[PDB]
């Protein structure tokens, strides 16, 4: 992430890691429950063969709490397009189940209509992961979490030389050199209601990183509440 | 502002108004307390919350 702080110990539980082959962290992830994983589709293409790692904070220096998971099944949303980007959502069922602990634990799922009006009409939201701190740097090593105030949907559609389907929402800053950047994809963008954290949307992308005029792009995860219960379901 | 309007009516979490009154609820993890508005954490590590 670009500015913000690192995560604190037991401050962002939530937050999983995509490693490839090579052991490396390339995008980010929300843990649902014991089983699931949430993640953008738009990742699923960036490693040939990966796994999960969950409750870590620094890459190179175990801390004895990290866990590696081995990915059971894939559910992509067939609907995705690399064209646009749109529904930029996957799910992700792991062989063994987690086991929650100090750094590991799940992110709450809100409901749709109450999360549309209450959460996401809240000042802002958090976002986090190992991703790059600078638009042309290199992945971070620490695990990191920046507050992004939300953005009007007019603002946002304006604001982006792109098509904001309504499978997305801008979050982030206008001008201040804060917001997230490659390497937090599919990482979680998550709202906090009286100290109880819901997942409210998907890293997803934004026309470079922390840009004055350019926001970040989520993958708006109200829209898919029932697609994600459902890909849990089986 | 009225019922889950007004301060999500009071609920510790999900709220939603039927018939001028108000029902709350929680996620998978927390259960319902006595006042039917707070939310009880089942397990160890409900979600959302920070372990600390
Ligand atoms: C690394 C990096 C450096 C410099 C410029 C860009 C840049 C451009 N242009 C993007 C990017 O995404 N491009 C998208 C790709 C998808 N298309 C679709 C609509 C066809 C729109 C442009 N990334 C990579 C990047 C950017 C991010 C995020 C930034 C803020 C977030 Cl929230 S997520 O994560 N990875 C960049
Ligand atoms: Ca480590």
């Amino acid at each position: 992430i670009v500015g913000g702080q690192e995560c604190k110990d037991g401050e962002c539980p939530w937050q999983a890691l995509l490693i490839n082959e090579e052991n490396e962290g390339f995008c980010g992830g929300t843990i649902l429950s014991e089983f699931y994983i949430l993640t953008a589709a738009h990742c699923l293409y960036q490693a040939k063969r990966f796994k999960v790692r969950v409750g870590d904070r620094n890459t190179e220096q175990e801390e004895g709490g990290e866990a590696v998971h081995e990915v059971e099944v894939v559910i992509k949303h067939n609907r995705f397009t690399k064209e646009t980007y749109d529904f930029d959502i996957a799910v992700l069922r792991l062989k063994t189940p987690i086991t929650f602990r100090m750094n590991v634990a799940p992110a709450c799922l809100p409901e749709r209509d109450w999360a549309e009006s209450t959460l996401m009409t809240q000042k802002t939201g958090i976002v986090s992961g190992f991703g790059r701190t600078h638009e042309k740097g290199r992945q971070s090593t620490r695990l990191k979490m920046l507050e992004v105030p939300y953005v009007d949907r007019n603002s946002c559609k304006l604001s982006s030389s792109f098509i904001i389907t309504q499978n997305m929402f801008c979050a982030g800053y206008d001008t201040k050199q804060e917001d997230a950047c490659q390497g937090d994809s599919g990482g979680p963008h998550v709202t906090r209601f009286k100290d109880t954290y819901f997942v409210t949307g998907i890293v997803s992308w934004g026309e470079g990183c922390a840009r004055k005029g350019k926001y970040g792009i989520y993958t708006k995860v109200t829209a898919f509440l029932k697609w994600i219960d459902r890909s849990m379901k089986t | 502002r009225k019922l889950c309007s007004l301060d999500n009516g009071d609920c510790d979490q999900f709220c939603h108004e039927e018939q001028n009154s108000v029902v709350c609820s929680c996620a998978r993890g927390y259960t319902l307390a006595d006042n039917g508005k707070a939310c009880i954490p089942t397990g160890p590590y409900p979600c959302g919350k920070q372990t600390l």
